[PDB]
């Protein structure tokens, strides 16, 4: 069914735009 | 009945400084600089246009489009948005910290400011969810409202009060229609607030 | 003949949601991310100082100087300006829309932020052109103006109103002298007001 | 004659600086 | 003892020319679109946190961690500042024009805007030198201070008045402790203002 | 002693930050 | 029974003019810079052993392993060959024009040059198969062979005769065991002959 | 089956080595 | 009449030693590597196929195609040759040394490594000219000499002789027709011999 | 006392057979390719000649020179040699396995090949050194020897016989003098030989 | 005429092939 | 002494020329 693919997916990820991700720690502010 | 001159500076710059404090003076969880980040858009399609292009020495280069990251980023200048095709769409956000959600922000640039009068690709109805992991498909519900065309730039919506409090550090936002476009949907900037864990 | 304290918070709040609608509340169609673009600046030649060296392990890697887009992005921090060779410049920007132009706006920062303490490079005698196709060498003239160096730092100039009204979506910006800065003349941002075609 | 020349010229696009042309369309917003 | 309408216009009006000015209506001399520039950090070491990562179709290409120089740059949103580990660290800037310096100007983020409500990373004590050359090691004392954690974003500091009033195209900025952060101390804007030598 | 080699140090300038001086002249403003 | 000068002469020349036409004097169908190419390696693992490190001012950048593609590359020199990991493996070719196959060469070091006295990575069984298309899983069998580690460099090998004989412009090269090397198997060049369709 | 997963896959294709195709024409010789 | 095993093993020696030298055992004043290179094509056009695409991750990057510098790099395997559309072409090379020409080598690969069987592509007539400058449009005729297919890989040329020897250090070459190849014409190795000037 | 022409083909085929083995028909444990590798060049300056200009459009990109590891690849056409300024020198080179070094070649170009007709830039007194780790200053003496101006152009060179054999996997090999160039010294290919310990 | 603008032309200067220009001496060798 | 400076330097480590090590083990061959 459509509504299952969908969660399946993730277009950002395989797009030309960079991802930013922090790995479990906030950034120093 | 009336006020002084002293009592007038006071308001004006008591409004500056709520002003100079991201316009609410509250924290957002969600930005970017701040320690948010964009995990995952589903099945949404970025809208394709092919109209931006980058050259050197009249030497084609790259198209240029918005990225969704833009959401989380404070520029709402006409065009600082993402747009996606259609008027259905997803956004899975995490969030600086653990906190238990209090309300959200969205906002989009006033009529006044887009060059055809109208704002028809603004989002219209939409709703929030707190998921427990980057790859749960069907969150909880944290409320569920409409961004009122004929209201200001800057909207803020209240979550659902439950007799439990859960915590969430990944939120999901989805947008059911728009204000009329036909071809695409725009969102500028979506903010969360709420209360961190202890 | 006072005012009360609920009078003057209108008054203070309506003055921030101008100030906030890119400080004027009118579209400016010449705008880059709403769809306005560089087309050309014809003989114009950039100031070229080379003393902005950027490095990496000590190795030079670039010199550094504003690019002529500058003029239509809204950041205007002192430096955050276009500056061409002598006192005669030369703009052709393309509008996001087709539109009947009815007003211009010009910006430079103000003298209190200038280390010298004087704006001698700002742009003093100006007129704007509207041209059919980027490669017309003489459009029709939309009016003369002359940047005031004692006034505010943004500034408004209407438009010459003729019986019949034609529709641009090109424009051009001719700055003829400037201040008295005796080797360049620096722009800050241009902005074109008016009416899109229905 | 210098004024003739001028209008041939654009010193922008032989420059280092890249350009940005929209190609006849508005982008969203 | 009442003021009118038009008395409340005007002072609304003066107090947002002012805030669009910088919020000080100041040359910054330090600011580097205006020709500032971050010379050294000493042995001051930049926080190493190896948490934010930059990727592209699920390939990881990068760690991002702020620059020394976006102490001189005006953004001030939680996030964009520079952190050095523990709480001593140096920062010697070159100014725009040689001058006079008379007043220093230090900001950090309101606790209103802090996810957890504190600003334990805010510097506490420093002082500022002047300096005849890159290379020298011990400036002239130009006044020593503390940030207030209990006073406004935006805090402005007095320069030392001596018989004798010696130029200076070189400062450092010292500081000695934080608010309590045990990890490190984070930077938002350094300004430095003041009358150029004629 | 650590207050001597500390004024012989520059981390900025062996780091991955580019740098951008300018060379005795203010840009255009 | 003896032979003049004249006549060691000319043995001389020829010997060194079919040994300057790519060693054999006949096309090679699968050679890269004259139209031959690698389509798939399928379920092959290349040997990645992490040790061959670009740098440059003691920066760590890349780590170097041979490309798939050096199978269809000229250079035989130790160490110019594709290695994968196991005894088991698969290369999918596209020739340059379809053929009807007639034979096949494999060349591998000899072991005068193999700086530990052996070549027990080489290739021992093999098979050849012609396809239709890029994507059909099991082709026709044009033979089986074995290179022998005791014999030349170069060693080449005969199609089977069939009653039809089909053209392809696909061909695949299976290996089934090596010459006895623990951990990987390496090839150094492949080669396809036969005659084009007209 | 292990047989048949092999076929489906194509290692290369997803490596960091580029891939080089002719588009159904041979270069020029 | 007949030889000995010594002087068979001389004579073999001789003609490995000559071969090892180039093939000729002359100086190559074209060779890049040794200081010659390619200063134009005139008006040439380079045969634009757009067969051979690089990629990665299945993302197209760039069309691949031989510049005019491999005519004068040492490699010859089939494809390594410069292309250009028709078959009439211009090539002007700046020589390692000012020399007197004597003798000029053009390669071309040989029947029994084509694909096809014929090498229709190669060049036919041609002539060899010396220029004192670059911006030279007609310069002094050094012979004009046919490429004979049925002939070997290596063909040798003898320049005219004149009662005066001019020297040059630039050359250009015109080829003025093909063996037939109804498309393009193709050259894989020019080389130019004779005296440096003392 | 003749030969037959059977025998004349063994004779010819046989040099061939070795010509291809890298001309020597034993291993090159330096040889990059096959895990030899440049760790240091000590003081020694490469020529900076400052000719050798890479442009595209008409813009220069970067001047080119010859890497020190180009004396560990086997191509010695004129010109594929490293230069270093004056006539002392020093390489330091990791071999790909332990051994007991017997033997050093060295190559040259021919005086034929050389523009000039002399080879004054080649290298004339050397030694061969063996070191345990790459930070020792001073090795044992494996040989002292000359590079024959007036010999072919692969030369070798027998390392000294000692009562106890040393292993070792780094040589160092310093030039004392060169045949006579006056600005600098042109190496293009040093191998070493042994036996690798078990 | 052809003839003359041929002469005046140079297509490999405006290619995406890079030049390689020795300003006049020969490298080492 | 020049002598003793000499075995200090590594020259080309500190250039534009791209190193290659093999970091302890022989590539496949
Ligand atoms: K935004
Ligand atoms: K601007
Ligand atoms: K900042
Ligand atoms: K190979
Ligand atoms: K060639
Ligand atoms: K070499």
């Amino acid at each position: 069914e459509e509504d299952y693919s969908c969660a399946l997916s993730n277009n950002f990820a395989r797009s030309f735009h960079p991802m930013l991700r922090y790995t479990n720690g906030p950034p120093p502010l | 009945g009336g006020i002084t001159e002293a009592q007038a500076r006071a308001i004006v710059n008591s409004a500056l400084k709520l002003y100079s404090q991201d316009k609410t003076g509250m924290v957002d969880f969600a930005l970017e600089s701040g320690g948010g980040s964009i995990l995952s858009t589903r099945c949404s399609e970025t809208y394709e246009t092919k109209t931006a292009l980058m050259s050197l020495f009249g030497i084609p280069l790259w198209y240029f489009s918005q990225s969704p990251r833009v959401v989380i980023q404070p520029d709402i200048y006409p065009g600082n948005c993402w747009a996606f095709k259609g008027s259905q769409g997803y956004l899975v956000v995490r969030l600086s910290m653990m906190i238990h959600p209090a309300a959200f922000t969205l906002e989009h640039i006033p009529k006044t400011l887009s060059p055809t009068g109208n704002i028809s690709s603004a989002p219209k109805d939409f709703a929030v969810y707190g998921l427990e992991n980057e790859y749960q498909e069907e969150g909880q519900l944290l409320g569920q409202f409409t961004y009122d065309q004929d209201g200001e730039s800057l909207q803020m919506f209240q979550a659902l009060k439950r007799p439990d409090d859960t915590a969430f550090q990944i939120v999901e936002l989805r947008i059911f229609s728009n204000w009329g476009h036909p071809e695409y949907t725009c969102l500028y900037r979506f903010r969360v607030h709420g209360e961190p864990v202890k």
